[PDB]
This record gives C-alpha cells, structure tokens and sequence, in this order.
C-alpha cells in the first residue's frame, strides 16, 4: 500500500533568540519506507543534520525523526523539506516558533 | 486425495436467489483461503469471491459486490456462496477453488441458469439399431430445458464406446441430444441394453430400454 | 510501559548502501535496541549505553536477530514475483503485575497485517494465501518454530525482567516539560494560541485551555519525539483578538507534582 | 485489467509465444502471475505461478516470465495436446484476483480425419407421439468445419433443421449432430431421406426409408 507522511517541525526546547537548541521534522504515518528529508536554512540545505532509526507505529507506517543543532534568530527561516513516492512535488513546512 | 464438490446449481429466475456449496477434503480446510470462479457458457474465466483461511475477510469483483455473499464453515469443510438479486449474465459454471501461491485445486463445476423461462424435462425415445460387425444403437433426449443433461448406459456399467454427443439448442428455447453405444452385432437379443436419463433441474429420471426391431 | 517489542522490517529491494533488514526494540515508549544487516550487530540505545549489563547479552540479542534476519529474506523467496516487497515484525511481550507475560507476534506485508505467530501451536497462519507460502517456507526450515516460541515465551520475558531490575531508573525517568503559552494573529480579529510542551518523559501528557478559569477545550495537538527520547507536544485554539490574556494553559503530567497553570507570554 | 490475443498458432516442435497486457502494480504493490491452461469441458489445470514457477508435474516445455505491464507464457517443443485455451492471471494479495481474457491456441498440420456419420430414422414411440425426428451423427472430424444438407428423396429440405457447431473433443477432433424435425405425415411419404456431410470438400452421406 502507499501512506502520505504527516510532517512535524518544532524545537527540543524553547526557542530563544541567540541561544543554541535542537531543531526537529518528524516524518510519521508513511508507507512505504523510502522517504527523503532535508532541513532548511533559509531555503538551502543543512548539512550537519542527523536521524533516529527508521521506526514504525502499531498500524505499521513508518516514522522518522530528523534533527539537528542550531541558534533561532528573529530573521533565519528555518523548513524541513520531505519527499515520498505519495508526493508529486517535495512537500517544505516552515518552522513556526510558537510550536 | 484433495476433492472439491460443488452443490447447488439450477435454474433462477431473474432477481431470485442461489446458494451454492462446496464440500472439501483431502487437506486441512481452515488452513487455506477459497474462492469462487465463473464460466459464462463459451466464455472466460471471470473471479468472482474470496475469503480468508478463517472467514474473517471476504472479497468481491466490481460485478457481484452487494448481490453474493461469500461465507465458509470451518467445522463442515464447506464453503458456500449466495446470491441474491440474480441477472441473466449471471448464467455461467460456478467453479470451487483452493487458493494458493504455488498450487491451485478446483471442483467440477456447477451449472447456474439465470433465466425467466420455465424449466422442462425431456422425452426419452429409443434409437433402435439397423444392424443384426458392429451396431450402433441409442438414445434421443428431445426438448429438454435448461442444460445440462445426465446420460449412463445399463446404470453405469456400460462405458466402452459410449458417446453422449453435446445438446443442439433449437429455435424453440428447447435442447436436444443424443447418445449413442457402439456394440458388437452379435449381442443384441442376449445383452440387455438400457440408457438412465437424469435430468435434475426438473426432478426427470428415465430408463428406456432399447429394443431390436426385426421385420424382415 | 512494562512493554518489551521488537520492530522488524525487511525489504526486498533496498536502496544501495541502507540496509536490507534491521531491527528497533522498545522497553516502553523509548528504544533499547538497535540492529541492521550492513553492520550485524545488536546495540544498545539512549539511556541503555549506561545500563551495567551482564556479559554476552548484546551477543546473544545479535544471535537471535541474525537468526531472524535470515528468515525475513527466506520469505522473499517463498512469495516470488518481483514485489517490491515489505516484510514487517512485531514479536515481544508484556509484563502484568501478577509477574506474568503476555506474547505478541504479527507480521506485516507491503504495509498490511498478513501474519502471526501462535503459541499454542507454533505455527505461523494467516488468511490469505501470502501468508500461508511464507509460513510453510519457514516451518521447512528446522527449528525455526522452536526458536521463535522460545524468543516469544521464555528470552521475552527474562530481558524484559533483567531491564526491570537494573534499568528501573531509565523507566522509571520522569521528565517534567517547559511550558510555552504564545499567541499570534491568525485572522481578522482572532488569534491562535498554542500552548507547548518541551522536553517531556513520560510520553502521557494533557494539555487544555482555561478561559478566566473555566475551561474552554482541549485543542487540536500534536505530539511528536526528540532525539533523546523525550517527547514534544503542542495544541492549538483560536480566539477574539484582544482576547488572548485571559486564557491560560494547564498540563498534566506525571513529572509535576501537581496541574501546572501557564499563562500568556510577555 | 488483462489482455490475451485471441489466438496463436504455431507448427510442431517449434514455440510460440502469448502475451499478457496489464499486469502492472503500483508503487507500493505488488502482483503474481498466474498461467491457466484450460482442455474441452475441465477446469482450469495451473500451468505457471509466481511470473515463472512450474509446479510439480507440469512439462518441461511450458515457461512464463514478467516484466513490466506484459506478462508472457512459451509453450516449446509444440506438441498437439498443447491445443487449448490458456488464461493469464494475476494476484494483487489479499485474496483479490484478475483472469485474462483467453487465447485459443491451435497446432497446424494435424491430419486430416473424415466424419463418420450414423442416421436414425425416427422411432416407433415418437412416431406414436405423432412426432418424428431424424438424428444424424457427426464424429471424430477435424478440421471442425462441416456442412450439412438433408434430402427428402432427392430434394433439398432446409425447415426443422436444428445442426450444432462443432465442439472440440480430448482427441483434437470434433463431433457435431444436426435434428430434422418433420410429422409422421412428410415422414412416410417419401421413400427415403438422406444426411449429407461435407467436409473438406469430400461428401459423407446416410440414408434411411420408413419401414
Ligand atoms: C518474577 O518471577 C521470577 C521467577 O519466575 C522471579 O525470579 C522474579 O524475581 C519475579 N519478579 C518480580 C518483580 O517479582
């Protein structure tokens, strides 16, 4: 079968201007396994970016979490760029500071 | 060893309803799936049903989904199939069928008839032989409806040189056939010889003697 | 919680350089384990690496996945055709408080459950026929049922026990979360309040919305995991603009002493 | 969705070849297919599974393969008892299956076999019905193709005719029956009636007479 990713994008902490965090796109509810995932720096790669095991819920699809080490600004836009074979075009959701 | 045995076929009228069974055996029934697959007259394979090794998930083609209903039970080794809301294109062999990756079993086959004619049985006429070498005598199965039709020479003990020939679907709706043994010339008058015409869809059983005629 | 699952995946056709089979274990809500086939190792994960752990136990977890590894790729060959295909397990077990286990064996093709284990019989089954090749492929193999049963009924619940009674603290972590209570215009005079959890464990949290004090709805949330294991969650509610100071925020979570009231930001 | 040629044909002792259309999964799925060989009056005997897989007993000759959209069945070392329809078919998993729509195949240079025909003249209990049918026989022919004509005396008679296609037996060849349906009246007033079988250019006649 073919599932669509639901994807998620927050901090591990509160965002604070200035002050290092952890930036977080959690790709979930996928099938099947094969997804790519890019996070975003104002529109251009991150290349120090890392991911937890390729894991799965108890309905099967697939879930993904993809990390990375950065400092929030009040200017830098941040995204997580995620492609799948459910997707026509690669599907960018922006980091929103309030979740 | 493994025999599949479908039940149940006949005439229908139009928006009637038929359950056709299947007994199993020969192997562990609940282990394996079953399916149903038809056979319009002179036509294609066409699947029409599953269902799981336990009953628990049934499927459908697009062209019985909401009129059949395929079920199964475990502790008879039977699996069954009704139809309801029955249209004419309907009419086909119904054929039982194990389900597996690297094997496939099936039944003979069940005759279903979707049709607002009334059934008929046959008149059974002897087809006296000529001959007094070999003689070829028979029998005439005249203006029965709907197919199929049964034919056994001397209640089975009779089969070498049998030939039941397929039935000829006259303009009348009716059919007809014939079946002919082929014998030595020098056992008629001592050997007894007798066609058993069945004919279930209206409940007609026939034994007719055929007789040698000799005016000289 | 008193939960030990091992998820299993194989595919038929991986991509070059990912792996054909590898494998999590989860002692609850966080990852204990991990195994691939390009590396053939079992390893442990998150707080585990600091586990004080007898001799020879990640060597006899590698033992049994290999083992299982083998046998995820047999039912490949069992199946034919070109699939591509995805062989998925869920095999574990979970303890009650009277100390007795419960077994759990499922098996998932292309994203569908197809397939389990019974330990009654030992045998594997299913409804359809996919099910039943991948089964008599395995059955073939010897002692393939008798590793599984054994796996499911007696290595289960012994490293499920053996986690409990030296890695209680890891279970056992309770992880308060930072709260966040911001708002933003979403509309001609409205507004959205999200109100966020950071870095919380337990995963089990409860977030509403008081209005004045009464309450006013749980919002649309969601919650989602760290790198660490601990959990993040949020939910959403739209309200009149101007109207934004008088909500607040309370959660739930068994790293707080009591219900925490958070309010508006600054 | 499945689609078979019609026919194919092919010499013995060489291959042939029949396509299957349609055998596509998408991303995600996946599909098997399955080749049926299908005799005169029997179910269906499994010929290829799994794209390209034999079952136990099955000859040598028959191979299968996939590829894409098109699946393909090779039947070499044609032999006659090859002559029959083979069905395509394909399982999506989950119980869930789709059958091609058939391809006759037929073996050239098979001989040439002559009809033997038997008549019967009406019975004394049909006729005693105030009924009288005249039953030709057409056996063990091949090609199947034969023409029939009925003679009472010398002329043509065309009504009450009733004659069936012909059907193709485990032998290769065929058999056929054609009913004239006349009163007890036309029966005995003629001196004789004739069924004439053509085949193959070559005439095969019965005659029976009221007696
Ligand atoms: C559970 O039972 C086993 C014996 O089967 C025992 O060794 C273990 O200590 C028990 N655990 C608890 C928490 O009671």
């Amino acid at each position: 079968i073919q599932r669509t990713p639901k994807i998620q994008v927050y901090s591990r902490h509160p965002a604070e201007n200035g002050k290092s965090n952890f930036l977080n796109c959690y790709v979930s509810g996928f099938h099947p396994s094969d997804i790519e995932v890019d996070l975003l720096k104002n529109g251009e790669r991150i290349e120090k970016v890392e991911h937890s095991d390729l894991s799965f819920s108890k309905d099967w699809s697939f879930y993904l979490l993809y990390y990375t080490e950065f400092t929030p600004t009040e200017k830098d836009e941040y995204a997580c760029r995620v492609n799948h074979v459910t997707l026509s075009q690669p599907k960018i959701v922006k980091w929103d500071r309030d979740m | 060893e493994v025999q599949l045995l479908e039940s149940g076929g006949g005439l229908v009228q139009p928006g009637g309803s038929l359950r056709l069974s299947c007994a199993a055996s020969g192997f562990t029934f609940s282990t394996y799936a079953m399916g149903w697959v038809r056979q319009a007259p002179g036509k294609g394979l066409e699947w029409v049903s599953s269902i799981g090794a336990s009953g628990s998930q049934t499927r459908y083609a697009d062209s019985v989904k909401g009129r059949f209903t395929i079920s199964r039970d475990n502790s008879k080794n039977t699996l069954y199939l009704q139809m309801n809301s029955l249209r004419a294109e309907d009419t086909a062999v119904y054929y039982c069928a194990r389900l597996a990756i690297g094997d496939s079993y099936w039944g003979q086959g069940t005759m279903v008839t979707v049709s607002s004619a009334s059934t008929k049985g046959p008149s059974v006429f002897p087809l006296a032989p000529s001959s007094k070498g070999t003689a070829a005598l028979g029998c005439l199965v005249k203006d029965y409806f709907p197919e199929p039709v049964t034919v056994s020479w001397n209640s089975g003990a009779l089969t070498s040189g049998v030939h039941t020939f397929p039935a000829v679907l006259q303009s009348s709706g009716l059919y007809s056939l014939s079946s002919v043994v082929t014998v030595p010339s020098s056992s008629l008058g001592t050997q007894t010889y007798i066609c058993n015409v069945n004919h279930k869809p209206s409940n007609t059983k026939v034994d007719k003697k055929v007789e040698p005629k000799s005016c000289d | 919680h008193l939960s030990l699952l091992y998820h299993l995946t194989a595919v038929s056709s991986p991509a070059p350089g990912t792996p054909a089979f590898w494998v999590s274990g989860w002692l609850g809500p966080q990852q204990y384990l991990s195994y691939n086939s390009l590396r053939g190792e079992a390893e442990p994960c998150g707080a585990w690496v600091w586990e004080n752990q007898v001799s020879w136990y990640w060597e006899k977890e590698t033992t049994d996945l290999r083992i299982k590894e083998k046998l995820f790729l047999e039912a490949f060959k069992a199946l034919g055709g070109k699939g591509p295909y995805t062989l998925q397990g869920l095999l574990g077990c979970e303890l009650g408080p009277d100390n007795t286990s419960v077994p759990t064996a499922k098996f998932a093709l292309n994203g569908e459950e197809f397939m389990n284990f019974d330990l009654k019989q030992g045998t594997w089954g299913g409804d359809w026929p996919e099910a039943l090749a991948i089964s008599q492929r395995w059955q073939q193999q010897d002692k393939a049922a008798n590793k599984e049963l054994t796996f499911l009924l007696f290595s289960c619940p012994h490293r499920l026990r053996e986690h409990l009674e030296r890695g209680r603290g890891n279970l056992e972590w309770k992880e308060p979360p930072s709260m966040r209570l911001k708002a933003r215009p979403s509309s001609p005079g409205f507004s959205v309040l999200t109100c966020s959890a950071f870095s919380f464990y337990p995963p089990e949290l409860q977030l509403r919305f008081l209005r004045n004090g009464l309450a006013a709805g749980t919002g649309q949330g969601d919650f989602g995991p760290n790198s660490d294991g601990s959990f993040h969650a949020s939910s959403s509610l739209t309200v009149k603009s101007g109207d934004e100071h008088h909500y607040c925020c309370i959660v739930q979570h068994a790293g707080l002493a009591q219900p925490l009231r958070v309010e508006l930001e600054s | 969705a499945l689609t078979q040629p019609a026919s194919v044909s092919g010499s013995p002792g060489q291959s042939i070849t029949i396509s299957c259309t349609g055998t596509g999964s998408d991303v995600g799925s996946y599909n098997l297919v399955s080749w049926y060989q299908q005799h005169p009056g029997k179910a269906p005997k499994l010929m290829i599974y799994g794209d390209s897989e034999r079952p136990s007993g099955v000859s040598n000759r028959f191979s299968g393969s996939k590829s894409g959209n098109t699946a393909s069945l090779t039947i070499s070392g044609l032999q006659a008892e090859d002559e029959a329809d083979y069905y395509c078919s394909s399982y999506a998993g989950s119980g869930i299956y789709v059958f091609g729509t058939g391809t006759k195949v037929t073996v050239l240079g098979q001989p040439k076999a002559a009809p033997s025909v038997t008549l019967f003249p009406p019975s004394s209990e049909e006729l005693q019905a105030n009924k009288a049918t005249l039953v030709c026989l057409i056996s063990d022919f091949y090609p199947g193709a034969v023409t029939v004509a009925w003679k009472a005396d010398s002329s043509p008679v065309k009504a009450g005719v009733e004659t069936t296609t012909p059907s193709k037996q485990s032998n290769n060849k065929y058999a056929a029956s054609s009913y004239l349906s006349l009163t007890p009246e036309q029966w005995k007033s003629h001196k004789s009636y004739s069924c004439q079988v053509t085949h193959e250019g070559s005439t095969v006649e019965k005659t029976v007479a009221p007696t």
